[PDB]
């Protein structure tokens, strides 16, 4: 992968002598879910500036969809994949 | 304003393409359906042959010929010769020919025959011809 | 050599299978149009019917039938038999026989009407009846 | 107990859609044909046209009218008229007339021409015409 | 994840005790970026041998392409989401 390190990212640096520093762990995020995984089972990834997409595997109690979205202004690609409906391509502004 | 659907339930492709008012609807069931809609055309051309087939029973069409066939039946809109079959019932239209052939011809109306003919008129016929007044 | 192109703009699926010279392109417009394409022929099956309606405006084809109807008018491509319809103006193309049916018939021609019949004829009337030479 | 494929090889889409034994298939090759199937119908409405060409031979379909063309032929299944055109051979089929004009006609049977007329006949003619018995 | 680790990685290796060594850390890579980051914003993966893949999510300034692409010899597979374009399935060769 190449994921390198955007801007409002949290990082521990140590300092292991004089004019040597270093970057070690991660402390942040950008992509979590908000409720109390009884009602959706969030397992997904934003992806580059202004983070307009997702690769979310959302599991509630009625569906398990797959998805690879875009959201821009006046265009809205997905790509979803259900159980109960089936594979999906879809464009909405 | 648009929306775009492409799916794959167990029915099939349901894909329905639409602007705010109109749309086009393309079904290929799995109970043996193909729906296309659309709100104003359906063009389709091609370079040699159109044939549709339902078990012996074409609508053909060439650069020149357009059949209209089934068993014992078939119009040819050929160039510059139009034929009309049933065995044996012929109606040929050639460039300035009117062929009108059977084994037995019925002609009724309730007004009138009103026959003309720029030239001469030859009624061949055989044994009887009658006439009422 | 080939080129396989399938999108989805605003305007719809503008698909194009093409080889180095030859190709067919599908589009489903968000306009309302269905534009096929090809460059050897279009050839679609099936098991009963195809049936295309614009209002009230058929073109059916089944195992025996091929109706041409609209409103007011019909041709039946039934088997051994045509029918030919305007109301009220028929003209039946059966086994042996050409029934050519109205309330009137006119008859023009700029040469000849050269009738022959391999038996007699009967040409019944009623009231006048007329010549010229 | 379904089954749907999807593809994109080098000869192009090759969707068919198929129940446990029904199934509608459907092919856009490289080649340049398109093969559409199904096991009951294929039914496809409009709301104008229907247009279907190869290279100056169409079939349209209007509100109205249905056009069955070429060069130098034409059906019209106008609405209370059809019209059959070669040049110079027509058959109107109005609402009380079947005009069936030409330049020369000719005529044959095998049996009769059984004649009946509800008022007058008017056959008019020129320099001659002639019988048999 | 099962992501083994392929040849040509350079990793560092303890020693803690005799016959005892272990593995840390991941000194490589095989998919970055060569620009300047103002031209393209790559976040993409190399997968299996000869690395004939991409998940690829390239930012320019005038696009936002997303693609799942093959290059083989003799056939070139994707799949490919624009923002002006849109949804894409596309065979080459």
């Amino acid at each position: 992968q190449f994921i390198p390190l955007r801007n409002d990212d949290i990082i521990l640096i140590e300092i292991q002598s004089f004019t040597k520093g270093e970057i070690i762990e991660l402390i942040s995020n950008s992509a979590i879910s908000t409720k109390k995984a009884q009602q959706q089972l969030l397992q997904r990834q934003l992806l580059g500036s202004k983070e307009n997409c997702e690769m979310a595997y959302t599991q509630t109690s009625d569906s398990e969809t797959f998805s690879l979205t875009q959201v821009n202004e006046d265009c809205e690609n997905s790509f979803l994949i259900n159980d109960k409906k089936g594979i999906f391509l879809r464009y909405k502004s | 304003k648009a929306d775009h659907i492409f799916n794959l339930e167990e029915q099939g492709l349901l894909i329905d393409i639409k602007d705010d008012s109109k749309g086009c609807t393309t079904k290929l069931e799995s109970s043996g359906k193909i729906t296309h809609n659309a709100t104003e055309s359906i063009e389709s051309s091609a370079d040699k042959q159109i044939i549709e087939n339902v078990k012996d029973s074409k609508i053909s069409i060439t650069e020149k010929e357009i059949l209209l066939a089934t068993k014992k039946s078939s119009i040819m809109l050929s160039e510059d010769k139009i034929v009309i079959k049933i065995g044996n019932s012929l109606i040929i239209l050639d460039d300035s020919n009117i062929s009108l052939e059977s084994a037995t011809i019925n002609i009724k109306s309730s007004a009138n025959i009103n026959i003309q003919a720029s030239q001469n008129i030859d009624i061949k016929s055989l044994n009887n011809s009658i006439k009422a007044d």
